[PDB]
């Protein structure tokens, strides 16, 4: 590991410092760093490692799909054949985006899961691990394609059931849990009615939930639960 | 597309 | 070369398309092997070799400045050692960031410069040598620093001499110059009536050639004069 | 900051 050498203090310095610099390539650098030297991620330092991932993941999606739009258009019907070039850089973007996701996977199963006892860590890297399966079903297109489905899926179940037993319904990590699952459902799982379901029961308990918060809770939470009813709107 | 959780 | 294998018109086909993935340091990478293809370049391809590599410094340049910051705030007096982190974090970056200036550089020594005959191609690639040595200029602060801003100037300088000689004052190339000349005086080079001279007797002789131009020609020239006249609001 | 030319 290239960041080896560097205190774990210093990388978790030096994520924070390429946030704020909007360096997400640098960020999960040092944030792979910290997790590499062997010890549990602090709630802000769990934070710290899905922010950089998310942005470096969330450019590679972006970038992709807009590839494979222009791919899809060059294979309809009366267009001019241009080459092997859409596809194969298409294929360059996917390929990165399938090693960052492998990456993230990996330190979920070396260690972080397996030494993640309290609720709030477990569900947390739980979720993350059904995210990046999420993200790999997004491009899967194989004999491939239903295991990965079928992993996220394994995830995001366990996640869910820890969730409920252990955590309040208005809980911004149970939330935003129970938000990408239903994304998962209707975007990968060809289930919109489970996403629908989902959501609908994921916002109403939480509703009769918020009267137990102090002032700050109730924006962490209510900005979730807005999500859950902006997608119910698509998709309703 | 559907909206999911943000950082 | 990693690119050295691709063919020149594939090389410029992905470019088009990491451009609209915003992919832009594989744009730059794709335009650099075509320019080691060793062939001259055309408008539309210099275009993309100063969009590419544009984007990616400027990434640098906004990640570096929001480093040297906190950096200079961790310099005030009262402030807390926080240890050597932002200074290397700010660095490793700044190194980064004279990397691509230095290749940058390197593409228009070998060869793209000596071989630009045509006014529009030996005044874009000069402008081009001007700005990567400014933005050298900008992070530059040993004995470095005024020899830098010396080649940064010579480049602007024999860049002008010849677009005043060979393209009328609307050339949105010549506008270009100038305008990146004047912000040359104002922000590097401690020259704040050079810069607005120079921003003044520009925009002052476009105006009167304006009557020339199509209406295609006429927006692309008032586009660049906007920003000199953005600029001189700015500066007086 | 002075603003430069665009692409
Ligand atoms: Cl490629
Ligand atoms: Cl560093
Ligand atoms: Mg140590
Ligand atoms: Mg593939
Ligand atoms: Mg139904
Ligand atoms: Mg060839
Ligand atoms: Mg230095
Ligand atoms: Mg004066």
């Amino acid at each position: 590991g290239a960041m080896g050498s560097m205190e774990r203090a210093s990388l978790i310095q030096k994520a924070k410092l390429a946030e704020q610099a909007e360096r997400y390539e640098d960020m999960a650098a040092f944030m792979k760093g910290a997790v590499e030297k062997g010890e549990e991620l602090s709630c802000e330092e769990r934070n710290l490692l899905s922010v950089a991932y998310k942005n470096v993941v969330g450019g590679q999606r972006a970038a992709w799909r807009v590839l494979s739009s222009i791919e899809q258009k060059s294979n309809e019907e009366g267009s001019e054949e241009k080459g092997p070039e859409v596809r194969e850089y298409r294929e360059k973007v996917e390929t990165e985006l399938q090693g960052v996701c492998d990456t993230v996977l990996g330190l979920l199963d070396s260690h972080l899961i397996k030494e993640a006892g309290d609720a709030e860590s477990r569900v947390f890297y739980l979720k993350m691990k059904g995210d990046y399966y999420r993200y790999l079903a997004e491009v899967a297109t194989g004999d491939d394609k239903k295991r990965i489905i079928d992993s996220a899926r394994s995830a995001y179940q366990e996640a869910m059931d820890i969730s409920k037993k252990e955590m309040p319904p208005t809980n911004p990590i149970r939330l935003g849990l129970a938000l990408n699952f239903s994304v998962f459902h209707y975007e990968i799982a060809n289930s919109p009615e489970e996403a629908i379901s989902l959501a609908k029961t994921t916002f109403d308990e939480a509703m009769a939930d918020l009267h137990t918060l102090s002032e700050d809770s109730y924006k962490d939470s209510t900005l979730i639960m807005q999500l859950l009813r902006d997608n119910l709107t698509l998709w309703t | 597309r559907s909206l999911s959780a943000p950082g």
